């Protein structure tokens, strides 16, 4: 809404330092390394392209508010998350043991801190089993 | 400096150990150097070329030995990078590996010889040529292919050996007296071997027409069965390489799957409205209006990671797509079962609402 | 003792008959012994090595004969293990099999020779070498592959034979007078054979340039068509071995399916609440608070057996998963047909409830 | 419930001879050979692992009574039994002849006594046909 | 008699034309006869064997000619069976086919020779050996495989020819003076050919070490590229034979499909209750309480035909089951679309019934 | 005339550039001419044939040079057809391509030689033969296959080289003194190479029995590993050609897809009842009761284009049909999800209507 | 019912000439040759076996009445007829031209007389198109 | 209806110049090149054949009115258009960018003028996104 629009304006000002209404790859890079993460030029190019819809190398405010309002229900990531967990389900049981989650979560991809896996199991081990049904996890993430 | 020192040590260890790009070029250059050394040794064996060949061989071998020494020292000094081996104790522990034993034995033999030597030089050259592999990849591949096709290879050996024995014996009988090439069964066996392999030196060949006819009738089948293993091994090599490529593809799938799950959880736990999410905000704070910017970063990372993973789910095979779609087929089973349960509820209500 | 006697009889019969592990090692050792005997015979044929070769051959052959005799006696005495053959009558009945006929004839010929003999020794050695197979697996595989690719092999033979005949005749015409190698068409045929097979002894080769050109033009095609059968046989061998492995996989699937059905029925019929289940409790009583323990062990057996069977349902092939999933697709068809019937009921009721 | 809890306590005491609350593989082997069946050490190990949930090499009471209350409908063995019978249906007719059941039931896997196959046919030939539809049989075991 | 006469004519035509079982045995026997004639001719060429070889060849050739004459007469006299050719006019029309032209020309040449002749005999024998095929199956298969793999074969030829030319020229340069084997570039080309094909006669071989090194470096690649076509042709032969077998399987599927549809319609149109079915009863009457027996016959024929067709729908391939199941998948799509339409009707009624 | 001039220029450019039909026949004829030139040169190298060979070669080479020059001029003059190169400037720009550099260098060398020449003639012949390709298709295919099977080829090279070195060294040791063929390790290496490749010249062969035993034991494995690359390359060639054919099939699919979408939109936008469709009517008007005739044309075009595209969706592969059917499977997932949503609506209404 | 049972009794007496209650393959051969169709011994044997349920080589009255009452809807020939017509649909259009039916019906399998194909098209060309939708044909035959 | 029947009379008169009731391939060719498009004899033959139902090489008026009344919903082109757009969807996203449509529509098959692509995007870019969901496009074209 209007208040969300103002928040998005503050966010755009944070990103679009130049204030020209277009986020440059260097602006996003500097804000990233300010956040403490160092991206690569090609990685940031793929990033902006994944958001870029006008083919300009930047993002205008309408696209930024589109990404902000883009709920992950629309993204249709159910199949993708299902496939990822199936990839990590070495048995095909339809679940995955907690220990495997602890090992993979903090050792693969963008390794997460122990806090992230703790909240993962908190919102995943609803039945307190440890052998979380990944399908249920993606369903609750969707819901 | 110090961090740069560790970074350079790791980079050079990667160069010496599993290489990907330009380290392969360096390995190719050192392989070319050692191959030139071997070729120069072979030339030096030629009498008319002995002088210049040996003259160049001495300097090329000193270059080879200095290169080998610096490589081994850099390997030992860079063995500390890996968590398995650290410090002087770790480097010395790593040096105990059998491959390092081979390398050091070759080094000491070469330095002793430099500081009847032709045979020792030949042995050392073959040893370093074998050392070039550094991973046993070729030997492992050959062994795997031989084991996989053990039955076919053993059947080929059995049938070919029986054919060789029978053909040699029959030709020996047919040419015992007329031809002096087959005065002994051992000579006939040598002929049979050099024929069925299609080498055909020509030192021994049948001359009697009975011998010629038997030789033809048997050599057709024998050459077929002796050429079998080449094709068997080619097929096995191709199959094993394809299998290894498939496994590598599946690992390259495994990594972006973790990336996607990570980003999805991060973006689901960075939601502004939801509470009890400081467990994720603390991570971004440690890395360091900022809330909405962080959420934008997170959703963007989720989008790019989902794109990466989806591209990573390439077919690559019939079985791969069959499995991926069978997952969805089981999902369809579950959904249609749920619909069946709901329709059962409806038909149960039917009498109630009537 | 007696039970141990029967157990040892069966175990040694398994070792001598179809081997799996260390019995294969024993078979390899006896194969090595007989191969060394053959090699020593071949060496003894060499004149300069005759003395020591024959001296070692005598003792190695006596060792071979005692080993063969003890093996045959153990075969006869362990032939009673199987249910097909039991007792002295059963063992004698088994001894009538053709392979036992071969073994006994070889044994008696060898003992007669030991207790112009070189040719008989060679024949006997070849016969025992053939006897090494014990199952005809190699011969059966070769015959199956030849029969499967009969059309390709026969086409290769026809084309290659026509090429050989035509090339030999043309080269003979081109070299009838100039070259003494081709004074007769039989010599030209021998040349064409030893060329198209790429043996190339060198005893006969064209020298006139017309002959050389004709030989080149025809030998390209001829060597192609003569090397065809090796590749055909390699492909056939690989295909047949894969088919046999697939059949073995399906039998290894069949057995755990029986295990799973057995355990499932036992678990379902050992339910505590249900009655008229004495047909299952009596089995556990014959094998032998206890009721609940029996139920627990039965259900846990069901879990483990289901795990085993599910692991046993490995794809192993595209067709395998296709068939397994087609079963589920037919199940989906049935379920959706049921839903169609129920919706037909609902639409029929719609007018009634309106 | 409470009475079933007491029954499971008696069962656990029968299993857990040591009384420590943890069933040892050796105790399971002893009770099995008391029952007249001889399992193997690796067989029993995989067995407990399948029934194990805490990864301790033994079983505590809660896992035991969860398995005891674990109905086979939850286990979802419909597909597995379907596949087994399909494997034994060499024609694909959707059924299987009685004589094939007599042969298979007492020759492969864990051979069953003639009484077991008798009860099998009793609960299978509901229509008295002999060519039992295995799908119906698994459906009945599920219901 | 007369009907038996036509039946025997047709059966013998089937034996002479496309054979399946024992007709193949007869064809094999006649092929063996002609092959023995060719072998006896080759033997007769040998000088020391000329007398007896020719003596046996005369009688074997008269036997061959009488067999060929009776076979050709039976072919002409049985050519009337087929609807295409009937009577004397039909038989004479059939005799005009090019293959019969080849057969008759061979026959007349042979009878003229029998009633410098060695070369004519050789030509005639080659012609009849070619005539053995009777269907061009081998030639058609080879041509199809060559056309299918035209690009690979032509690439192999181009690369191998360039390698041969370059290697021959380089070795000629390196051995122009020192070695008398390479006094001309044509000699070097002959050497390069007999090396890259791995024939290696030994009449010409490099002796200077520069020539030996060049020969090694080029012969590795050359033998690889010259052995390529054998593998290419083997793979092509296997693929084409598999394709032909698949087509035959699909025709064997086509026929029982007609059987099943025929029996299904007969059983549906022979229903007792239904009327206006005389179109089916008349057929069973002209073939000839009875009505019910006819109905039992019809339904029972339908059962057997359905079994035959169902067992005729064997997978035989991944693509085959994929297509069969895709038909059902499209059926499922139609059924779920129908259910969607019905649910749309229900949701439309929901507001109305509320 | 002028339009005809451009049409003829384009047609001849297509003939010279990528040909499909009879332009391939012209290319084959010019290839045959140049091949005859090369063969006549080789003949001219033969001393006894020098006179007539050179006499014919002169005139055949003048014919070749005139044909080559006219072809090059027509290529330059027809290079203006393509939009990339137009006019004199465009033709001159195109002439800069490396292939035209090779062509012009060959032309100038030939015209200089015509207007120690044997070696230059041979070099020019080889260069033009290489020039015959005009697309690098063979070289590109070979490079792609080598790169794809780099691991198998390198493993074969490594193992075969080690086998060659070891066998040559062992035979040299076993035949250093007895045999004069192996007086130097280089001679033994030459023997090992001409043995493992199965060329078997026969100039060098082992004669001592230790040497013969070692030679056999090593040559079995060596010939296997030296024949490996031929099969590897054959399989790679077949695979790459199949892949290229699949890509061509997919492009032939791409074009009719555009045709179908075009015709479908035209037919949807040519509807008589619908308005605001002048955007499509203007197209037909500019191309020129007429309205209905145009609509009939449009619907007819839609039908034919749909038929063309549907036929263009041939299976051609297991993966192709799997992907096509997986699209429909995802569609089925969507439809069943919609039905689940509607059934959820119904179950929510259930309590409300009650 | 009872009248149909009597009709089946008459049919069985026509088949079971011996009157022993078991129809012999030779009796079936005689009745077939009387009907004008000559079957083979193996053909008739496999035929009765497809009809045989007691594994006796003959048929008792209960099996005869079972096959008489065996409606083709139970047989579930929808898929089989669908596959047959698809096999004969060389284009996959979901239909088949009348001329193809004329050719195939009278040239393949058990060739049918012109009258049979005439009634086939009569009951198939419900819309009078000739390009009969074989799905419709199998559906009506089932219905 | 009757008025459309008379419109079809006029259309057939325009096509069937000879007036014999049979449209000849030459008549179709002349009317085509009058329309400004030049077809090939085999192309026109396949054209009529795909529309031809009586196998006569021409079209009687009943077939012409059938094709006129033949709405594309009956044609069942949903799958075909779906497959075409999927072929042109190089990513499989379920959509396609506007620029790719501009390039393809006017470069392959029967190239369409800029006006046609303009109306295509007008009636396709209902949400003004450019990344038209081709599923929606075929659905609306069907609806
Ligand atoms: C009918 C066969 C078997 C093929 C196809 C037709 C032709 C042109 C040759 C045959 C063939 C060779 O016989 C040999 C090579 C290797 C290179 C030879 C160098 C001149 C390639 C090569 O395609
Ligand atoms: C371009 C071809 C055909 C390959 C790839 C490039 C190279 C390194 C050699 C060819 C090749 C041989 O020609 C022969 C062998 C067998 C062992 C030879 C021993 C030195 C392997 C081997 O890869």
């Amino acid at each position: 809404t209007e208040e969300q629009i103002a928040e998005f304006k503050e966010a755009f000002s944070l990103f679009d330092k130049d204030g020209d209404g277009t986020i440059t790859t260097k602006e996003l890079g500097t804000v990233m390394r300010s956040l403490g993460q160092n991206p690569t030029e090609a990685e940031l190019q793929d990033m902006i392209n994944e958001v870029d819809a006008d083919g300009n190398g930047t993002i205008d405010f309408p696209e930024f508010l589109t990404m902000m309002a883009r709920k992950m229900k629309d993204t249709d990531s159910e199949e993708e998350i299902r496939e990822a967990f199936r990839v990590f389900d070495k048995d095909g049981n339809g679940y995955i043991s907690a220990a495997e989650l602890r090992h993979v979560m903090t050792n693969l991809g963008e390794k997460l801190t122990d806090e992230e896996v703790d909240e993962m199991i908190r919102e995943a081990d609803i039945d307190g089993d440890g052998q979380v049904n990944y399908e249920e996890f993606v369903q609750m993430m969707t819901a | 400096r110090n961090a740069f020192y560790r970074k350079l040590q790791n980079f050079l260890y990667n160069v010496l150990e599993r290489p990907r790009g330009w380290a392969f070029i360096y390995h190719a250059y050192v392989f070319l150097l050692v191959f030139s050394c071997l070729v120069l040794s072979v030339f030096s064996t030629i009498k008319e070329y002995e002088k210049s060949s040996e003259g160049a061989l001495y300097i090329l071998e000193i270059v080879t030995i200095v290169v080998f020494g610096v490589e081994y020292f850099v390997r030992i000094w860079a063995a500390g990078c890996c968590c398995r081996y650290r410090g002087w104790r770790g480097r010395l522990k790593f040096a105990r590996k059998p491959f390092c034993v081979i390398d050091i034995m070759v080094l000491i033999a070469s330095i002793a010889v430099l500081a009847s030597a032709l045979r020792s030089l030949r042995f050392l050259q073959i040893l370093r040529m074998i050392r070039m592999d550094r991973r046993g990849g070729t030997w492992k591949l050959l062994g795997s292919v031989v084991y996989a096709h053990s039955k076919e290879l053993v059947t080929a050996w059995y049938i070919g050996f029986l054919c060789l024995i029978l053909a040699s014996f029959l030709v020996y009988l047919a040419e015992k007296g007329e031809n002096d090439h087959f005065d002994t069964y051992a000579d006939a066996l040598w002929w049979g071997l050099i024929t069925l392999t299609t080498i055909g030196y020509g030192d021994k060949y049948p001359q009697t027409w009975n011998g010629r006819l038997l030789a033809a009738t048997f050599t057709l089948i024998g050459v077929s069965f002796f050429a079998l293993p080449a094709g068997i091994l080619g097929s096995g090599f191709a199959l094993k390489v394809q299998e290894q490529h498939r496994q590598k593809h599946f690992e390259k799938r495994r990594n972006p799957a973790a990336g996607l799950i990570q980003s999805a959880w991060r973006f689901y736990a960075t939601n502004l409205s939801r509470t009890d999410l400081h467990s994720t905000w603390q991570y971004y704070e440690r890395t360091v209006g900022l809330k909405v910017s962080i959420r934008a970063v997170c959703v963007m990372r989720f989008l790019v990671s989902k794109r990466k993973f989806k591209e990573s789910l390439r077919p690559y095979d019939v079985m791969d797509v069959i499995e991926q779609y069978s997952a969805g087929h089981l999902d369809m089973l579950s959904r249609i079962k749920s619909l069946q349960s709901r329709v059962d509820q409806i038909v149960g209500r039917g009498p109630a609402i009537t």
